[PDB]
RNA sequence: UUACAAAUAAGCGCUCUCAACUUAAUUUAUGAAUAAAAUCUAAAUAAAAUAUAUACGUACACCCUCUAACCUAGAGAAGGUUA
């Protein structure tokens, strides 16, 4: 019932929809990493692509420019509804006021005042379109406490010829005269489980029915790990948001009925004739 | 005149100073003459 | 003052020039500065004195025309540079050739500047207390100026 | 722009300049005579 | 004085707010004045153990001036604590990036090198320009004379004052000027 | 030993305390410390720094 | 200046400055930081001390007037 | 591809990698001192021109229910999940 109540953003006192101008930055989605699968282009090359599913992605809170402490405003975008029985009372109270089921993860997106979206607005995979380069960031797989060789790729010491109890150990820590170890030295420690970002990942296809985006290459995190998809910040992709929906796509608006699967021009769709390199 | 942490305390204390004045209990009063032989 | 008016016919016309104040305090002063008993009593901040020797765009006038003795032709020239760098002559800015705008960077307030800001390198190794390197303040040419302090002015800070 | 302890004019056309805190002799006729301190 | 003991103790050791204007003022002279008030050296009841410092508010820190070529010759150094983390930045660059740092550093340098310096530094309030918050304005109790007399610009001088200064020399009528 | 070497250091610090407070006191009225002390003596009035 | 009557004990002023709005009693790190702002001091001043230093303190220090 | 002749972990497999407010050797332009048909200027001024770096932008931001059990989280503790 709560999810259905918010199914119609545009018919629920939406905020003004200002037009796009140069320098605008949109909001981004939080998706679940289903896995990977192969993909082919009309040139015949195979591109490894990963599947990201948007699940109950609803904007939660809207801070203003000044209070946010940044130049830009900031929106919070939660996803992946979870149970209510094992959450602190404070979190449940905040979600009850918002009128939405609790979400697994919160993240902050820097959004210009023109592109602001009212809190509680549902977000879908139609926010993106094939072609747009996108950036994904998530916690890396945690590998636990590891040695200096595996963590930083230290060469190590030979196994034979007399090396006695020294095979994977670090070498000389630092210089002798300084009588100390420089801060930040590479030493054995826990690896992984650190927030990292991948930049310039093209969007190959968008599945509207299941809200699945096909993102080129590898994305950080384990399978079923939540990520933070966002419009790419690289200089070449500075003004790729103009063509796409400026605030977002509202299916409830029903401006246009999109197909289930959206492809890029180079992508070779299945069921097409076999590729011939004429 | 009176000093205070707040205006009300300063106002209340300022009254204390005046009452001494009228009664001449200002600390700078002529010291009691304990040394009179008589 | 002879100035050229263009019309092509261009004509230079002599116009009346302001006359110098008569009765200098010191009669027969060989150099104009000494005539007025200002030999060793002027500094960079004396805009009124310095302005009397400067071209409309901030350039120095020739010694001959000004009449100052070389000793006071260099000191006056040195003080003028300090005044310009300190923004004490806002109405004598350089002539912009083709309406070019200023650099638009904010101007750092400076005074008693011996050298051009562009030509001074930073002192990365300050030096220790005994060997400490000094930063120039003022100019040596003003050594003889009257001092109203207990001890001589410290040129190097 | 050879950096030398002493700057000496190599031709009559040579002239002296004080650029960016150092002394320069630049010769219009011959760029070879250009020097720095 | 005939004041009660507790009000008398409160009055004597109360703390004051002083406003200093840094326009065309060298930071050092500001530092000399500011540091003295912060420690409480201006009070005849000053004691190193009494914590009698007072608040000082300095404005227009962006408009400070330096003698000579100190803008391009004075260098501030910092180390991040990692190899290659040594940065030497000239005063002009630091002032451009952070207008308030240069004034803050001078006061920090002059203050005594002990734990109380950090407590004193809290009392210092620096604003890049004349803008002040509402609460601070109410707090202010007095202002202090600027240490350096600001020389007047030629445009500032009145026409009559220009006349008062005698004309040292007059160019001949046959001069382009 | 420190107690013995500090009996002749409270007589020099307590004086430096006085000079700090006299310098503060005169400055309120516009006089530097050297001017205040020297002139008072030159008037033949002898008052110590305590 | 005329006394402004329209708006008071110092205890009330402290409560207004140290308003408890979030989390009821704040944790020491947050609470001490809030106190440090009000009095323009550092956090280190407000942190406690152990039982060695506490017992060194005099019970009845001398009083002069 | 090689193992565990376990659902995993590796590389020999695969994908992604970016901006410069502030410069130096140097080069221009206007222009006086220096009576020019001069002069890049430790004269007043306008620009261009290495490496650096942090003006700028990413990342984090959420404040605590935890008998318990599970976990791509983990030495312990912490952390995540529980219609
Ligand atoms: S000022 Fe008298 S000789 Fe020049
Ligand atoms: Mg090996
Ligand atoms: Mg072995
Ligand atoms: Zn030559």
């Amino acid at each position: 019932t709560q999810l259905t109540s918010k199914l119609n953003p545009l018919k629920d006192e939406p905020w003004p929809l200002h037009p796009w101008e140069p320098g605008s930055f949109r909001v981004g989605l939080i998706a679940l990493k289903l896995g990977m699968m192969p993909l082919w282009t009309k040139d015949g090359q195979k591109h490894a692509v990963t599947l990201l599913q948007v699940q109950d992605c609803h904007v939660l809170k809207y801070t203003p420019k000044e209070d946010h402490n940044g130049k830009i405003a900031a929106l919070t975008v939660g996803g992946k509804t979870v149970s209510r029985f094992y959450k602190p009372d404070s979190r449940l109270e905040f979600y009850r006021d918002l009128g939405l089921p609790p979400k697994q993860i919160h993240k902050i997106f820097h959004v210009t005042d023109n592109a602001v979206i009212k809190p509680g607005t549902p977000l879908y995979a139609a926010h993106f379109r094939p072609g747009q380069y996108v950036d994904v960031t998530a916690k890396t797989i945690g590998k636990g406490f590891q040695g200096v060789m595996k963590r930083w790729g230290f060469k190590g010491q030979p196994a034979s010829h007399g090396q006695t109890k020294t095979h994977r150990r670090p070498g000389a820590i630092s210089t002798g005269d300084i009588a100390r170890v420089w801060p930040g030295t590479k030493m054995p420690g826990r690896m992984g489980n650190q927030n990292r970002t991948v930049y310039g990942l093209k969007v190959w296809r968008v599945n509207t029915k299941h809200n699945i985006i096909y993102v080129n290459g590898s994305v950080p995190g384990h399978k079923n790990c939540l990520v933070k998809i966002k419009d790419s910040t690289l200089p070449a992709y500075k003004d790729s948001c103009k063509n796409l929906p400026f605030p977002t796509y509202f299916p409830d608006g029903d401006e246009e009925e999109l197909p289930e699967d959206l492809f890029d021009e180079s992508v070779w769709q299945p069921s097409e004739p076999s590729i011939t390199f004429a | 005149e009176g000093p205070g942490e707040t205006v009300l305390v300063a106002e209340e204390e300022a009254a204390r100073v005046a009452l001494r004045k009228l009664y001449g209990f200002t600390e700078n009063r002529r010291p009691w003459d304990y040394s009179k032989p008589k | 003052l002879r100035e050229v008016v263009k019309i092509t016919v261009i004509e230079g016309r002599i116009t009346e020039t302001p006359k110098a104040t008569p009765d200098p305090p010191n009669p027969s002063g060989q150099c104009p500065i000494c005539r007025w008993n200002l030999k060793h009593k002027y500094t960079y901040e004396d805009v009124l004195l310095l302005s009397q020797f400067i071209r409309p765009y901030g350039g120095m006038l020739p010694r001959r025309v000004t009449g100052l003795c070389r000793e006071e032709h260099r000191k006056i020239e040195e003080c003028v540079k300090m005044a310009h760098r300190a923004g004490l002559l806002p109405n004598h800015r350089p002539q912009l050739p083709e309406g070019c705008l200023p650099k638009d960077k904010p101007k750092l307030n400076r005074y008693l500047t011996r050298w051009a800001p562009k030509s001074v390198k930073p002192i990365y190794k300050k030096g220790h207390r005994w060997n400490k390197v000094g930063m120039a303040v003022g100019s040596p040419l003003l050594k003889d100026n009257v001092c109203y302090s207990r001890r001589p002015l410290k040129m190097m800070h | 722009f050879k950096t030398k302890g002493v700057i000496k004019k190599r031709c009559k056309d040579c002239y002296k300049v004080k650029r960016r805190g150092r002394w320069f002799i630049l010769c219009k006729t011959n760029p070879k005579h250009k020097q720095r301190q | 004085s005939s004041f009660s003991r507790a009000p008398q103790q409160w009055a004597t050791f109360a703390r004051m707010w002083y406003l200093l204007d840094g326009k065309m003022q060298p930071p050092g002279k500001l530092a000399v004045i500011a540091s003295n008030k912060l420690q409480g050296l201006n009070k005849p009841v000053y004691h190193q153990l009494s914590d009698c410092g007072d608040h000082v508010v300095i404005i227009n820190t962006r408009h400070i001036a330096f003698s000579g070529n100190k803008w391009e010759q004075k260098v501030y150094s910092s180390h991040t604590g990692y190899p290659g983390g040594f940065r030497q930045v000239t005063a002009a660059q630091l002032h451009r990036k952070d207008p308030v740092a240069i004034v803050k550093l001078a006061i920090y340098g002059m203050l005594p090198k002990n734990l109380h310096r950090r407590t004193m530094m809290q009392r210092l309030h620096l604003f890049p320009d004349e803008d002040i918050p509402e609460d601070i304005l109410k707090n202010l109790v007095e202002e202090l004379p600027q240490p350096r007399r600001v020389p007047k610009r030629l445009d500032e001088y009145t026409q009559e004052e220009i006349e008062a200064f005698p004309r040292v020399w007059t160019p001949p009528d046959d001069f382009r000027m | 030993v420190k107690c013995t070497k500090a009996r002749r250091l409270k007589k020099r610090n307590l004086r430096t305390l006085w000079i700090n407070r006299i310098t503060a006191a005169s400055q309120e009225h516009g006089l530097k410390y050297p001017a205040f002390i020297v002139n008072l003596i030159k008037c033949q009035v002898e008052l110590n720094r305590k | 200046k005329p006394i402004p009557q329209p708006d008071e004990t110092h205890e009330q002023i402290l409560k207004a400055k140290l308003e408890v709005r979030k989390s009821k009693q704040l944790e020491q790190g947050p609470m001490i930081e809030q106190l440090s702002k009000v009095f323009y001091t550092t956090k280190h001043r407000w942190y406690p001390h152990g039982q060695y230093h506490n017992r060194r303190k005099k019970l009845n220090p001398p009083r002069d007037r």
